[PDB]
RNA sequence: GCUCGCCGGAAGACCAAGGGUUCCUGUCCAACGUUAAUCGGGGCAGGGUGAGUCGACCCCUAAGGCGAGGCCGAAAGGCGUAGUCGAUGGGAAACAGGUUAAUAUUCCUGUACUUGGUGUUACUGCGAAGGGGGGACGGAGAAGGCUAUGUUGGCCGGGCGACGGUUGUCCCGGUUUAAGCGUGUAGGCUGGUUUUCCAGGCAAAUCCGGAAAAUCAAGGCUGAGGCGUGAUGACGAGGCACUACGGUGCUGAAGCAACAAAUGCCCUGCUUCCAGGAAAAGCCUCUAAGCAUCAGGUAACAUCAAAUCGUACCCCAAACCGACACAGGUGGUCAGGUAGAGAAUACCAAGGCGCUUGAGAGAACUCGGGUGAAGGAACUAGGCAAAAUGGUGCCGUAACUUCGGGAGAAGGCACGCUGAUAUGUAGGUGAGGUCCCUCGCGGAUGGAGCUGAAAUCAGUCGAAGAUACCAGCUGGCUGCAACUGUUUAUUAAAAACACAGCACUGUGCAAACACGAAAGUGGACGUAUACGGUGUGACGCCUGCCCGGUGCCGGAAGGUUAAUU
RNA sequence: AGGACCGAACCGACUAAUGUUGAAAAAUUAGCGGAUGACUUGUGGCUGGGGGUGAAAGGCCAAUCAAACCGGGAGAUAGCU
């Protein structure tokens, strides 16, 4: 049982990319940016409540931040957690 | 028996094996085993405290019974076994009550021999009893110095002690060194000589053998530089000084016993 | 030719890392000194 | 794109460590790239790392670390008990195919497995900080059984030749398929089952150990591979539709047999040797306190569960350690063909590269190679360097010797190809058939097919047959050190150090000695056949005289002699 | 059987020429020694500066060693340049 408030905080965004699109189309799997602390179960819960859609399974991974250079000064982008969430057969997501 | 090995290589030429067939060809009694890791002759500070120790073969520790307290229960000798931890051979015995122990194998002992500890026990080889009960003139081994402690004198492959006298609460032992020593007469002792008496006839025959026995090589003080040893330095081979340890103390002759607490027990020093 | 530095992360950490430094008085002192100086990377710790 | 060349026990493929975006795409060429650069491991932007079963975490411990109390220490702190950490070791579980520009045992497809809860009905002794078993272990050697893998034939598809021949004993390609489940084999280990008692296993034990007694000779454990299923599937040479020339979608034959065969597996086995070969948990089992008709245990079945972190890419290197895109360094795994003893060597496969300045010229001189008349060490400090020797089999082989050696001593002969012996032998393997049978992965007999040296005889070609690469120079006298070893990282590898052996000497165990203001630790869980120190240095024959000097050992009558008084 | 023999890997480093502002702050190519052991190697651990370790060369202890490096006493002292 995850708290409503917690759930709302978990899910950061949808991730747009070719791969993501492919996943959506073929495998019925949505690619989300989620909180770095968000566990799989929590993510699933969030998905179910907040998008109103049955979840088969969630795979997560941590994306490491790229090191960049703004002019002369070096600086690193933040790490962030990506989640492939596979929706059950016949579940169409808006 | 001793066996001079045929010189099919140098390093085998001068080898003499001591091959006893009556030893157990097999894995030892595992309950009585325990771990025994190597020091490298280095103490808790991590410094080398005794030179020339290092390496050699992994060895288990056989838990030998030197206290020898199963009084009245007769044991029977199951087998003789190789112990890597000592010059003697050990013997796995089986008490009538079902317990097993390792003991130092004495001279005549073999599989099937019955042995017994206690005041009542028969004065025969391998039997153990207080030195007030043991007849004067007898050869004993595995001799306790303090009653109850465990055998400390005469444990090595072909050693034994003579009980020369029993004067009241003490008995006088003629130790293998030649030292005559008073010992409390209630101290325990095992009848006969300890076993593996042709141990001294073995000759390693190569450098490697020594190494296998965990003995690193020994450099001569005279081969060193003066900063290292008192004997060091000299152009060519010089040695114009009285022999001494690496720490400058005389080596040829200078006595080093300082124990004034046990001077009373020493009847006569060895010669 | 086998050069002197042959990196190993665990070894580095155990040797020089924060916790090791903390463990002893001299280590602590070193840390303090570093802090005083204004070091950004107080220890080897990543 | 087509040729050419190089690596191929790597200059290929996959990891660890280390790095940390170098990966992929688009885009830009100032700088960086030893030249140019449209290219890049460079700049900028975007994308990319998917796990119950791989690894970490986790449970367990080794060396070792920390260490409540504690012992010790001016202070700081040292050592260490209980404990708790610490892998490089022990501990549950996944395979095949398909897919991305870039991930995959992680996605998808198929087919699996594991150990937890929870609930069940069925049963009914459960229970640990404790007991026992197990885990649990060395070197070498030898086979035998296997597979990986390869070769040939069969089969299936395609081919009929840019130049003489090529419808055949011809040419090219393919002929692949897992874990799991079932079977429990080659083979290895052990005698089982029941009963009774017992000073043992810190207490108890129905467990282990020990005693008896009965009765049956098969009982159990282990075990590669094969076979079956998994699989009416998947993959499949290439054909056929579309084409953003990147590829996408459909389709799909055969898919067998024999022989050879590992250093891999059975094997943590067996045999043997002495130098005598981790630990703890998981796992099995036994009970105690306990609880007692409850919990807990095992039984299947249902359901839920398996979080977290790593996953890109380089990894003998242009990405790690070397200031460099540096001829250096860097642990593990994989190991095709022909020749060969071979992981050597040569040429090749798969795959990967041509080393980020080129173009000419064809002087001296330098580097790295090739050949050389006659002579053959005359060179030189020195045959330094080159040259030479170089294989298998057989014959043959001195002094001296510690009887092992010396010895590959020396020195010689044979060596290709073809045919025959023998349309392929000796051997190896081994199908049908036939017989037996406690019935199976069984035993006999049987020899088809397959594979296959070595030799002899006869012929034959060349200047030359161990034809290339590969691959000892040999002998004689002699110093030193017995020997194998070790050493001045980076001018010294030796006659130096070490060595087995020898001798002296200390040391009686709270050992001498060593590290420690100390506690303590090593010596050693050793005990004089042991340990320390010193010298000598295998083996053989030996090892003389001197105790005045300096040391050490013993003595203590006298002389002298501190604090103290 | 073997600190046995010949010989790749692996470990080494006897000769050579090359290089010596190197490709390289010790390498190269050609040969060379050991190659079941007193062998070699990965990972982790321990020993600390008059201290360690040393089959002993004053060797090695982070390209540094007859006393490491870093900071401090410290502007040591310098009848010398
Ligand atoms: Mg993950
Ligand atoms: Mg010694
Ligand atoms: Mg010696
Ligand atoms: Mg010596
Ligand atoms: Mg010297
Ligand atoms: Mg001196
Ligand atoms: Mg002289
Ligand atoms: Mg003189
Ligand atoms: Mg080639
Ligand atoms: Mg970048
Ligand atoms: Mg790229
Ligand atoms: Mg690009
Ligand atoms: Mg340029
Ligand atoms: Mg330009
Ligand atoms: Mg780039
Ligand atoms: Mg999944
Ligand atoms: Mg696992
Ligand atoms: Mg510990
Ligand atoms: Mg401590
Ligand atoms: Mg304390
Ligand atoms: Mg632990
Ligand atoms: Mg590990
Ligand atoms: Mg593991
Ligand atoms: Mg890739
Ligand atoms: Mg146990
Ligand atoms: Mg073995
Ligand atoms: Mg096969
Ligand atoms: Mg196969
Ligand atoms: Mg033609
Ligand atoms: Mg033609
Ligand atoms: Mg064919
Ligand atoms: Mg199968
Ligand atoms: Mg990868
Ligand atoms: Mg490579
Ligand atoms: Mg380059
Ligand atoms: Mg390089
Ligand atoms: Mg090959
Ligand atoms: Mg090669
Ligand atoms: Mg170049
Ligand atoms: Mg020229
Ligand atoms: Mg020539
Ligand atoms: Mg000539
Ligand atoms: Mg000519
Ligand atoms: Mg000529
Ligand atoms: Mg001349
Ligand atoms: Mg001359
Ligand atoms: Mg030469
Ligand atoms: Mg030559
Ligand atoms: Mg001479
Ligand atoms: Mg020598
Ligand atoms: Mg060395
Ligand atoms: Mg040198
Ligand atoms: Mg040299
Ligand atoms: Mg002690
Ligand atoms: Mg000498
Ligand atoms: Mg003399
Ligand atoms: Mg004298
Ligand atoms: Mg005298
Ligand atoms: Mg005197
Ligand atoms: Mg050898
Ligand atoms: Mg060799
Ligand atoms: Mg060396
Ligand atoms: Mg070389
Ligand atoms: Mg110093
Ligand atoms: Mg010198
Ligand atoms: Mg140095
Ligand atoms: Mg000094
Ligand atoms: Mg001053
Ligand atoms: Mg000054």
């Amino acid at each position: 049982m995850i708290r409503e408030e917690r759930l709302l905080k978990v899910l950061r965004a949808p991730h747009v990319s070719e791969k993501a699109s492919t996943a959506m189309e073929k495998s019925n799997t949505i690619v989300l940016k989620v909180a770095k602390d968000a566990t799989k179960a929590e993510i699933k819960a969030a998905v179910q409540k907040l998008f109103e859609v049955e979840v088969e399974v969630v795979n997560t991974l941590v994306v490491k931040g790229k090191v960049k250079r703004h002019g002369q000064r070096i600086g690193r982008r933040s790490d962030w957690k990506k989640a492939y969430v596979t929706l059950k057969e016949g579940q169409n997501l808006d | 028996a001793v066996v001079k090995c045929k010189p099919t290589s140098p390093g085998r030429r001068h080898v003499v094996k001591v091959v006893n067939p009556e030893l157990h060809k097999g894995k030892p009694f595992a309950p009585l085993l325990e771990k025994n890791s190597k020091s490298g002759g280095r103490n808790n500070n991590g410094r080398i405290t005794t030179r020339h120790i290092g390496g050699g073969h992994k060895q288990a520790y056989r838990i030998v019974d030197f206290k020898r307290n199963k009084d009245g229960i007769p044991a029977v000798v199951e087998r003789l076994e190789y112990d890597p931890n000592r010059s003697a051979n050990i013997a796995l015995v089986l008490y009538k009550d079902g317990e097993r122990r390792y003991i130092l194998a004495p001279k005549g002992l073999k599989a099937g021999d019955q042995i017994q500890s206690g005041v009542d026990a028969a004065i025969k080889p391998g039997n153990t009893l207080p030195m007030r009960n043991i007849p004067v003139g007898s050869t004993v081994h595995n001799v306790e110095m303090k009653p109850g402690k465990g055998g400390q004198l005469a444990r090595s492959a072909g050693t034994y002690v003579q009980i020369v006298a029993r004067d009241g609460a003490y008995v006088t032992l003629r130790l293998r060194s030649g030292e005559m020593r008073k010992v409390e007469a209630d101290c325990r002792a095992t009848l006969g000589e300890v076993g593996n008496a042709e141990h001294m006839l073995r000759v390693l025959g190569k450098a490697g053998a020594a190494r296998w026995r965990g003995v690193r090589p020994t450099v001569r003080g005279t081969a060193m530089n003066p900063v290292d040893h008192p004997h060091g330095g000299g152009e060519g081979r010089n040695f114009g000084k009285h022999p001494v340890t690496p720490w400058g103390v005389q080596t040829k002759g200078k006595k080093t016993r300082s124990n004034k607490r046990t001077d009373k027990f020493i009847v006569r020093r060895r010669s | 030719m086998k050069r002197t530095f042959q990196p190993s992360v665990l070894k580095r950490n155990r040797s020089h890392g924060f916790r090791a430094r903390m463990a002893t008085k001299n280590g602590r002192q070193v840390l303090a000194r570093r802090r005083a100086k204004g070091r950004a990377r107080l220890t080897v710790s990543k």
